[PDB]
């Protein structure tokens, strides 16, 4: 664990920077999700099928 | 050039001359009196000598005190003089709403009519 | 005069969920936040030109 982590940090390598991005596109996704759940409540599910 | 002419000049009438001169004409006049001004600063320097050589050691000392007390008279039109062109100089670089409050759309006539 | 009340509230005539709410506010008891009212007239003048 100990050893990987210095040769990561020697190639300048960020290995949770996958992650970052993907925490960042899932609060979109609710933020998406949010104002879609909105205009389903406010048309009724018949009107938008 | 009239401005700058070794003896001392009254201001007023050079603060007015100065405004109707071309630029070239003022770089001239500007030239002239710093010339004057190391020509009293390098004779200042030669009453300076003549003072601090018998300061040393009283007539003759009182005629070389007022030489350089009228030499500071004349020197303090030069750069009052040299002042009046650099003010000339700084002048020369200036110059939805569904309440029915603006359309009452419950009457027929509100709309375009 | 004397027994007038006035309640302002911003609203949105055009949401469906404000509309629903709005009628919840009014004849819903003050002990759960509510008017406790019961309406004896409407007046629903709003529109947009």
């Amino acid at each position: 664990r100990q050893q990987l982590q210095v040769l990561a940090r020697y190639l300048k390598m960020d290995l949770d920077n996958g992650e970052r991005k993907f925490l960042k596109e899932k609060d979109t996704v609710a933020e998406l999700q949010a104002q879609l759940d909105y205009l389903n409540a406010e048309l009724g599910e018949f009107f938008v099928n | 050039s009239a401005g700058g002419i070794r003896r001392p000049i009254q201001i007023e009438e050079f603060k007015t001359a100065i405004s109707g001169m071309s630029d070239m004409e003022l770089a001239q006049i500007k030239t002239e009196i710093e010339n004057s001004i190391n020509h009293l600063q390098r004779s200042n320097a030669r009453l300076g000598k003549y003072i601090a050589k018998l300061e040393g050691a009283s007539g003759d000392l009182a005629l070389y005190k007022d030489s350089v007390r009228e030499n500071e008279i004349v020197l303090n039109n030069y750069n009052e003089r040299v002042d009046a062109l650099e003010q000339e100089t700084v002048y020369r670089k200036t110059g939805v709403d569904m309440d029915n409050s603006n359309v009452d759309v419950v009457t027929p006539n509100s709309i375009f009519i | 005069a004397k027994g007038s009340t006035l309640i302002v509230v911003p609203f949105n005539q055009g949401s469906k969920q404000d509309v629903e709410a709005l009628i919840e506010f009014i004849y819903d008891t003050e002990k759960n936040g509510g008017l406790g009212w019961d309406l004896d007239a409407i007046i629903p003048f709003a529109a947009i030109p």
